[PDB]
DNA sequence: CTGGAGACTAGGGAGTAATCCCCTTGGCGGTTAAAACGCGGGGGACAGCGCGTACGTGCGTTTAAGCGGTGCTAGAGCTGTC
């Protein structure tokens, strides 16, 4: 009953208006097309960094779930640290 | 017991003489630069407060009092990319078994 | 009239490419709000986790902290984008300045 | 137990084959104030992970020494490496070596034609 | 033979020997700052923070290989903005753009 | 005049402190940079961008030697203050 | 160069060695008068494939006989259990 | 028979055709066994399949060479039926499309 | 080739290190139950491409005057002593 499906691309999920959304939140009058499909690239890039720092805490304590102290850890060394959820 | 020693015996840390010795067992007739010297000197010495930082933190974060292969293991996958980590392990696991093999 | 549109007429003095820009910069700017879809996001995080760890599990606090370091992230990103345009004599972003933000940074390479 | 070699008959270096010294490595986690324990296996995993680091720029400098076409090792050879390669660019990005210069870099107004690099087939 | 009436001089047209020069100094590995003018800048600075310092000969050559690092990789930023922009010359307003986008400005 | 004249400096008090980096000095770096053409401008500027490095780093400096009560700034300062201004040296302290 | 010294990208490009050359001898010994671009690249998945699934018997074949060296042998039993049994080599 | 791909000239209707070497190169290939693809990139490609499927293991020439001459043979024999495929539509160019069909009706991908 | 410091050993009673005894401590895996955010819904303005158009920016070339670098000549800060 655990059903699961091979890994397809759902990071097309990022829609135009989203992107427009936070172009527009950095001040931006006209975004090109390309970026679209860029922007999500970065993010997919971005993302993966922070997994892999974040599995690896998760690993070296066997726990599942991802902990918001696990996050901030991975951040805290990347330099995006975030403040909140953290104690 | 001195009495006429200058005791100029102050140590600074360094691994030169190491990394020496480490480049004629990689390169068999092969010479190093004092100059080139220096660099690694301290190279190494940033590279291990670099991992240890990792170690320490991680085992802050575990509430842990020890540090063992496990943290340093994931110092290094958490450092190191790609082939260097697969590699670094490599070298790791190989070390400690065959310490624990020794009497 | 106001706005017709329709079949089609000379248009006046309208909304021009900026003018609802300013709006939903001023809206955007007014107040904090996250500009992110929750649940494909979640979808995305739990997607490419998977192979680093099967039956991955997350928090609340977790997927929403990763939603915000990514939104800021791009966020930080844009506005090294748009001033880079401007640099270059556009008021347009493009594909060139994504590059030369991330290289400058060090993170493209 | 035994009784005999009852001084240095060994050290803990020759234990894995290591030639770093692990002693050290464990009396400087002491002297760091990294944790109040440190258990066994710690300073010889970093000892050979510190060892493989030490070897393979070593190695890479010694190619980069037969590039030059010089014996030792000047410190130019170090800079090549690490910008050459992607995997050790990522450790030290904003890393300088000294007296080691920097790469042969190159762009597209960088050349006697207009935004043009059809020149190849030498070293680039 | 006369001290004036030589023809025209072999003179290179305008942006020539910045490709001779270019392959000369990324072959280089000495700092092409003179030391005893930097030597001296660096003790007026430190003067206001500190009334009396000295310096061990190693930290003001430190000090000059991390100066020029810094100028040269920012140099080749700046480069990259110059291109970016469709021109050749990099103008002031690349540097304060350079050091916007990373960690500097701040 | 070719010589003999009045702009020949002559001086080394209150001056040159700044202006040691001449325009030669900021080409050669700029050319290890790579780059082709140099702005009239950016000489001056590059005096101002120069300022900030030098005053941060020599800032952790003074406070590092008075934090060992010694009166000479060495290498190492340099080095620990270099590791927090993202601009990591190698090759002194050894 | 001796020691690992193994440079790994995210990325692989020793398939891109069969070439449009390698392929187009391939499509007119079959007969096929033009060829699009596309195949060529389908064409090279398509031997990554095949490969693959024979290597996956092969590699089997060869440990169970506690061998470090792939020989004649050990191919056409993985080419013969899947039914393209080869004439030529072995026996 | 003269080229001349100076300016004069517009051109000739049947200047070796798109088609017309292939007539020549079909009958060429066929008139003679060989190896078409490159031996050396080949012997690569399956030596670097290997050592991700096992970290040691020695090759021969008489295995490699079993390897490539099955793998051609392979190709060539799908690249009949997917011509095949192809004079199922008014086209004599091999698509995506028809090599699809052809795996799918075979035991391949299906 | 003439000094000097470091890297190897020889020994001696405590510390940290593997080992192993017992009660309380955190994630997992199953159920639950009403609020919530997601699918497609159908057209509208509003803004990316791709031509203009209409012009002040950076490149292409030649003088110039100090400006780079080098010989002396005296001192001036930086190595080591107790």
């Amino acid at each position: 009953k655990r059903h699961r499906k091979v890994l397809r691309d759902n990071i097309q999920g990022i829609t135009k208006p989203a992107i427009r959304r936070l172009a527009r939140r950095g001040g931006v009058k006209r975004i090109s097309g390309l970026i679209y499909e860029e922007t999500r690239g970065v993010l997919k890039v971005f993302l993966e960094n922070v997994i892999r720092d974040a599995v690896t805490y998760t690993e070296h304590a066997k726990r599942k779930t991802v902990t918001a102290m696990d996050v901030v850890y991975a951040l805290k060394r990347q330099g995006r640290t975030l403040y909140g959820f953290g104690g | 017991k001195k009495d006429g020693k200058k005791r100029r015996k102050s140590r600074k840390e360094s691994y030169a003489i190491y990394v020496y010795k480490v480049l004629k067992q990689v390169h068999p007739d092969t010479g190093i630069s004092s100059k080139a010297m220096s660099i690694m000197n301290s190279f190494v010495n940033d590279v291990f407060e670099r991992i240890a930082g990792e170690a320490s933190r991680l085992a802050h974060y575990n509430k842990r009092s020890t540090i063992t292969s496990r943290e340093i293991q994931t110092a290094v996958r958490l450092l190191l990319p790609g082939e260097l980590a697969k590699h670094a392990v490599s070298e790791g696991t190989k070390a400690v078994t065959k310490y624990t093999s020794a009497k | 009239k106001s706005a017709p549109a329709t079949g089609g007429v000379k248009k006046p003095h309208r909304y021009r490419p900026g003018t609802v820009a300013l709006r939903e910069i001023r809206r955007y700017q007014k107040s904090t709000e996250l500009l992110i879809r929750k649940l494909p996001f979640q979808r995305l995080v739990r997607e490419i986790a998977q192979d680093f760890k099967t039956d991955l599990r997350f928090q609340s606090s977790a997927v929403m902290a990763l939603q915000e370091a990514s939104e800021a992230y791009l966020v930080a990103l844009f506005e090294d984008t748009n001033l880079c345009a401007i640099h270059a004599k556009r008021v347009t972003i493009m594909p060139k300045d994504i590059q030369l933000a991330r290289r400058i940074r060090g993170e493209r390479a | 137990q035994g009784g005999k070699t009852r001084a240095k008959a060994k050290t803990r270096s020759s234990r894995a084959g290591l030639q770093f010294p692990v002693g050290r490595v464990h009396r400087l986690l002491r002297k760091g104030n990294y944790a109040e324990r440190v258990g066994a296996g710690a300073p010889v995993y970093l000892a050979a992970v510190l060892e493989y680091l030490t070897a393979e720029i070593l190695e890479l400098a010694g190619n980069a020494a037969r590039d030059n076409k010089k014996t030792r090792i000047i410190p130019r050879h170090l800079q090549l490496a690490v910008r050459n390669d992607e995997e050790l660019n990522k450790l030290l990005g904003r890393v300088t070596i000294a007296q080691g210069g920097v790469l042969p870099n190159i762009q597209s107004v960088l050349l006697p034609k207009k935004t043009e690099s059809s020149k190849s087939a030498k070293s680039k």
